[PDB]
């Protein structure tokens, strides 16, 4: 079993005594402490080569210091605004994603500096086994699947659709994604699918109760007009059939 | 338009 270093355990104990005192927590000297925590925590949790048993051992050790110390450390964000949940999703380290979720204190809706949540990162992450998709759907159910990115206001569903990821689209819809959300430019997931020519994804979106094919983007384009213009007459016929 | 653009895994992770 992996154990914290003397220095790390020391920093955890210092946090424990200070965690309830906000202005001490923000003090310049306390920062050297917090930097130790951040450095060692990201070292063990956030590389592609992170070892799940080590992350598990570290989580258990933080909670033994204090549940509040566990909550503080596993929600730390680095200089990129990334949490361990962002990195472990991006790396498709779904055993580690599961350990973080099961600690039951993750803020899954945290936007990194790029403007994206871990649910949005999952929409593009490699998933090589259906069991990994179980962890992805747990993630989807722990946070806000309808959140909009700071860049262009896109949702996870729009991201998945734009990459033609039928698997992710099915997952997101099964976990309650709203098909009708519009990004900052007024585009829907259905419009994204129409641009890319993704026929099966169009059928999946149209099959959702309440899918609104009439929505316009800020220039008055519809999924139907977009499909024709992008040269996807088959989707256009599909859209027409659904709208009428 | 964002709906036409490609976003990469690295673009989601780093600004």
């Amino acid at each position: 079993r992996y154990e914290l270093s003397e220095k790390m355990l020391s920093a955890c104990n210092l946090l424990k005594y200070n965690i309830k005192d906000p202005k001490a927590l923000a003090s310049k000297d306390m920062r050297i402490c917090l930097n130790t925590l951040q450095h060692d925590w990201f070292r063990v949790s956030s590389q592609k080569s992170a070892v799940p048993a080590m992350v598990g051992d570290y989580i258990a050790a933080f909670e033994a210091v204090s549940p509040d110390v566990l909550r503080y450390i596993i929600n730390m964000a680095d200089g990129n605004g990334n949490t361990a949940l962002h990195y472990s999703v991006s790396h498709s380290n779904f055993q580690i994603v599961k350990l973080l979720l099961d600690a039951d204190v993750c803020n899954v809706d945290h936007q990194n500096k790029a403007g994206y949540t871990p649910i949005m990162l999952a929409a593009l992450a490699a998933v090589e086994a259906e069991k990994d998709m179980q962890v992805v759907e747990e993630l989807f159910s722990c946070g806000d699947v309808n959140a909009k990115a700071s860049q262009a206001g896109q949702t996870a569903l729009m991201l998945a659709v734009s990459h033609g990821r039928i698997d992710m689209v099915k997952g997101l819809l099964a976990c309650g994604a709203d098909v009708n959300i519009q990004d900052d430019e007024g585009s829907t997931a259905l419009m994204c699918a129409s641009e890319h020519g993704h026929v099966e994804i169009v059928k999946l979106l149209l099959a959702q109760p309440g899918c609104n094919g009439h929505l316009e983007d800020n220039d008055g384009s519809t999924a139907l007009s977009i499909a024709l213009e992008a040269g996807h007459k088959d989707i256009a016929v599909l859209l027409y059939a659904h709208l009428n | 338009k964002a709906r036409r653009r490609t976003t990469t895994q690295m673009e989601l992770l780093y600004a």
